[PDB]
Parts: C-alpha cells; structure tokens; sequence
C-alpha cells in the first residue's frame, strides 16, 4: 500500500490534469462563470506546456460559447498535437476534447499519429472479454457434460445482469448459445437463431471467430444425429 | 584499468 | 500512460482518504469552522468502514479541542486497529494521527502488529541512499584517479544542494570525505575529522559500515605513507 501511495502521489499532478480537462469539459456543457477562474488561475500561471494546453482548451471552449473565435490558442493546441513524438492517453483525451475546434487537415495527420499508438488500447480490450471468454467456457463445458439445465441457468442469469452492458460480442454469444440450447432441446427457430448471428460474423468479416462459432455449431449438429 | 568497483 | 491512468483512477478513492486525513490533521493545528463541516458531511454518510474511520478521527480531534470528550469513537478507532489482518500504510497513518487518543494497552499490541510489517518501509529506505551510494562512488573514483580538485568540487556542490536534506548518513559521508580530502592534502583538522565520524559508526554500533569506512581510511593512509 505504501509503494502504491508513493507511486500515485508522484503522478498525482499528471492525473490532476486529466481531472481539470474533464471538469472543464463539463462546464462547457452549461455554466461557465468559473470558466474564467481556471483562466485567472492559469493566466497568471500560463507556464509549462500542459498548463498552457489546459489554458488554451478552456479558452477555445469559452470562446465557442461567446461571440469570439480565438486563433492563437486554436493554433497552439493544433501544433502541440501535430508535434508529438509519442502519443499518450493525455494526447487522446486532449485531442478528443478539442477535435471540433481543429481543422480537418490536422485531424487527418493527427490520425496518422494515433494509428500506431493504439497498441495499448487493444490489448486492454482483450481483458474486457476475459470475463466473456470465461462465460462461454462454462457453457461449452455444461453442454459437453449435457447439463442443459445448468447451461440455461447461466444464460438467463448473465442476460439479467449484463442487461446494462450494451456490448455486441456479448449479446451475440448469449443469443447463439440461447440458440444451440433450443436446438439441442429440439424446438424450432433455435436452429435458425444460431445462423442469424453467424451471418453477422461472416457479414462483418470476422473470419477467425466466425470459423470457431461455425465449426462448433456444425460439430454439435453432428452429434445431435443420435 | 584498476580492478575495483562499487564498495560502499 | 493509459494503464497508469487506469491504475490510479481505480485507487483514487483510497488515495483521496489519505488526503482527507492530512487536511483534517491540518485543521486540528488551529481553525475548525470547516472542521465541523467534515463531520456534517460524513455523519449521515457513515457507511464505509474507512469513512467511519475518518469520521471518528475528526470527532476525536474536534473533541480534544472542545470541552466535551467523546470516547465511543475513541473505542471505535481502537478496535479497528486492534483487529487488522494485514497492516497497511493507511493503518500507520491512522494510527499516527490518533495515537495520543489511544489507550496504552492498545498501542502496545498495535506495536506488536506493526513490528512485522515494516518490511516494506525498510527496503524502501535503502533506495533513498541509491543516490548517495552513487555520490560516494564518484568520490572514491575521483580520489582513485587523484583528481582531488574534481572530488572537492563534487563535495562543495552536494553540500550546497543537500543543505536542505537534514539526513545523517549523508552528512557523515560528506564530512568523512571532507576529511579524507584534507588529509590527502595534508591539512591538520582532517586526520581527526575522519575518525570523528568513525566514532559514530562504532558508537551507534554499525559494525558493517564502520568496517568499510575504517578499512578505507586505513587504505588511503597506507598509500599516503608513501608520501
């Protein structure tokens, strides 16, 4: 807990900057009386690159609301992002919060930059499905042990509480498996339920996962000959 | 090229 | 930078609690008009164990300032620390900030707990001297290349900007080496200067480090016998 504490406290300022942006963005949604206060804070300050960034951000936000277009700041924010050796989260969050201000020519070239440095965001998504990867394995195992009831309970449960998630690959897996359970049971429509999602995997060109979902459906269809 | 290094 | 952000944000609340304690402690030094407000905030709250801890802390702080003293919180804070499976920083920081309120009977047993779990603070303390370990090596190397001037510059520099540190093992090393430079030069005070700190290493019973500082001083005395 100490090392952690130490680590956080050292990087607190950097984190603090993320909070400022967020709150400054919120203010943009509506009221802005304090909108100037950040400026009053960061005008007399107005030192350090990231603190100028914040300043310029609030500037262009305030400006968009009032009857002014401020160019020096809009350009400042622009060149900052254009000139970045290594793209960080901060760079994204900044880029997002001012993308509308930005000229398309920059946006497209900024885009060039951000395309390499998504490596981390991707590997990070995988572990989101580390929950799902597990859920299917249970189902796959429950059917493999012909515990049709158990498997169906899992599904009913995980649709009740994933109800909020609004994630695709989730809703696919649950639907597909809500299929093969009906199919192994033997009611009609379930056989077609499974292919309905299989369309999506083929349509959206997910050859890898399409293969696995397909070959599986065939493989259980095979065994259900008995 | 003395043969030492580190120590305290 | 993302993973970092994620990690911090997750633990932000826990960190936030440390800040509350610190600020609450500051208020205790003097003014408490807002001191009472934190209670007003966390009275109706009183859900999370740590949030009750904060509450109780502010309570006993406020109480000691006022005439009435409320002990139910004093006991609450007490049992919390007594019943701890694994001692964390938070546990220390809390314990510190309310140790005076605590009955000695608890304190002594709490001490038993905390005595095992200092492992982390120790390994952490070593790396404070990773800066100094480096500084000495430089000096040791500069003398080994008989660059007395270079070595003297290093010292003068690192006493100017370590001036603020108020650390012992630092001030030792600089003094000892402020000695050993004078001794190799041939000035009077230095011969005894180095031993003066060597006393401290012997006196305070640091046999390991005493040995190294000693054997070194002998070893250069040796080479300067040739002079």
């Amino acid at each position: 807990n100490v090392d952690e504490f130490l680590f956080i406290s050292n990087n607190f300022k950097q984190y603090k900057e993320f909070i400022d942006m967020d709150t400054a963005k919120h203010y943009f949604e509506c009221r802005n009386i304090e909108g100037l206060n950040h400026i009053l804070d960061s005008y007399k300050d107005s030192k350090s690159t990231k603190e100028k960034n914040l300043f310029a951000l609030v500037k262009v936000l305030l400006a968009t609301l009032t009857e002014e277009d401020c160019l020096t700041e809009r350009t400042y924010l622009s060149n900052y992002l254009i000139n970045i050796e290594t793209w960080s989260h901060y760079e994204t969050v900044l880029f997002n919060n001012c993308m509308f201000i930005f000229e398309s020519c920059f946006i497209e070239m900024v885009f060039s930059k951000v395309i390499l440095n998504l490596d981390k965001y991707n590997t990070l998504r995988y572990y989101g499905n580390e929950s799902i990867r597990m859920f299917v394995n249970m189902l796959i195992l429950f059917i493999q042990r012909q515990e049709y009831d158990k498997a169906s309970e899992i599904l009913a449960k995980i649709e009740d509480y994933q109800l909020n998630d609004d994630c695709l690959y989730e809703r696919c897996c649950v639907s597909f498996f809500d299929g093969i359970i009906g199919l192994i049971n033997g009611k009609e429509g379930a056989e077609q339920k499974c292919v309905q999602i299989l369309e999506i995997f083929q349509l959206l060109n997910c050859k890898t996962i399409h293969h696995m979902f397909q070959t599986y459906l065939e493989a259980i269809k095979h065994k259900l000959s008995l | 090229m003395w043969l030492l290094l580190l120590f305290l």
